[PDB]
C-alpha cells in the first residue's frame, strides 16, 4: 500500500542535516554511506551534505562512514540491517531487546562489519500494538510509545552509554532516525 | 622502524604493533599487545581484550574468521601523514 517504505532523517549531534530521505516502495533495498551522488532513489549519501554548525570531531568521525549501511525491507514488512562499512554501527530496536532479554530501550545493539542482522519484524510489531492497546483500553472499561515500535535509530561509527562517554544518541556525531510507514499504518489503524 | 600500530573494537578494545616481518603463515605471531606484550596471530589478537563488554551494550554478528573486517589501524594515525600509507599496508597483509 504505502508510498515510501520507509523514511530517513539524517542527524548530527541534535542538529538535522540534510533533508528526509524517502524510500520508495519499489526500492525493497536502500544504501545510506558516506560518498557523494545525490541522485535519490535507492541511495541516501552523506558525504556532500553541509552543515554550518558541524566540528573537527563531526568530520573526523564522517571519514568512517564509508560504505555505510543497507537496509533491506524482506516480503512481509521485516527489516534487516547490513552493515557494509568497516566500523560498526549502532542500533536502537525494541525487537533485539526483547531477542536478547533486556527491557525495552535499556539496551544498544552493535552490529559488526560485514554482519546481516534483522531488526524489526512487522507481524511481532502489531502484535504488541493491538494487545497493548485493547488491554489498557479494557483495563478503564504509550502512544507517543507505541509509535516507537515503528521506528529504528541508528548510529554509525559511536555507540551511546552509561557505560560511554556519551549518554543519548543525539550526542553521537553522525547519525539516523527511520520511520517504517507500514508499521505506522497498522498502529494509526489500532488507534481508531 | 616498519612495524606500524593498529587496534581492533570488538567485545572490548586492544591496540597493539603489527610486524609485517613475522606474518609468514597464518597462524603467525605477527601483533603485540601494548598491555600484555603478548603476540598474537591476528585472529586471536581480534578476541584479545583487557576491558570487560559493559553488558549492557548487545553485541550482534561477530566472528573472529572476519577478524580482516574488525582490524585497523591505530587513531594515533588519523589526519596525519601516514594514514593513507600504512591502510594499503593493512590491506596488502589482510590479503595472503
Ligand atoms: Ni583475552
Ligand atoms: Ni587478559
Amino acid at each position: 500500500a504505502p508510498e515510501y517504505w520507509c523514511s530517513i532523517a539524517y542527524f548530527e549531534m541534535d542538529v538535522q542535516v540534510g533533508e528526509t530521505f524517502k524510500v520508495p516502495s519499489s526500492c525493497p533495498i536502500v544504501t545510506v554511506d558516506g560518498y557523494v551522488d545525490p541522485s535519490g532513489g535507492d541511495r541516501f549519501c552523506l558525504g556532500q551534505l553541509s552543515n554550518v554548525h558541524r566540528t573537527e570531531a563531526i568530520e573526523r568521525a564522517r571519514l568512517h562512514i564509508g560504505k555505510g549501511v543497507q537496509l533491506e525491507c524482506k516480503g512481509e514488512g521485516d527489516v534487516w540491517v547490513r552493515c557494509l562499512s568497516d566500523h560498526a554501527v549502532f542500533v536502537q530496536s525494541y525487537y533485539l531487546d526483547r531477542e536478547a532479554g533486556r527491557a525495552p530501550g535499556d539496551a544498544v545493539h552493535k552490529i559488526y562489519p560485514s554482519a546481516y542482522i534483522k531488526v524489526f519484524d512487522l507481524r511481532q510489531c502489531h502484535r504488541q500494538m493491538q494487545q497493548q492497546a485493547a488491554t489498557a483500553q479494557a483495563a478503564a472499561a504509550g502512544v507517543d510509545d507505541l509509535r516507537r515500535l515503528c521506528i529504528l535509530r541508528m548510529s554509525f561509527v559511536k555507540g551511546w552509554g552509561p557505560d560511554y562517554p556519551r549518554q543519548s544518541i543525539k550526542e553521537t556525531p553522525c547519525w539516523i532516525e527511520i520511520h517504517l510507514h507500514r508499521a505506522l499504518q497498522l498502529l494509526d489503524e489500532v488507534l481508531h | 622502524g616498519s612495524a606500524f600500530e593498529v587496534e581492533h573494537e570488538c567485545l572490548g578494545k586492544c591496540q597493539g604493533l603489527f610486524a609485517p616481518q613475522f606474518y609468514v603463515q597464518p597462524d603467525a605471531p605477527c601483533i603485540q599487545c601494548l598491555e600484555c606484550c603478548g603476540m598474537f596471530a591476528p585472529q586471536t589478537f581480534v578476541m584479545h581484550s583487557h576491558r570487560s563488554p559493559d553488558k549492557r551494550t548487545c553485541h550482534w554478528g561477530f566472528e573472529s574468521a572476519k577478524w580482516h573486517c574488525y582490524l585497523h589501524v591505530n587513531q594515533k594515525y588519523l589526519g596525519t601523514p601516514e594514514e593513507k600509507k600504512l591502510k594499503i599496508i593493512l590491506e596488502e597483509m589482510k590479503e595472503k
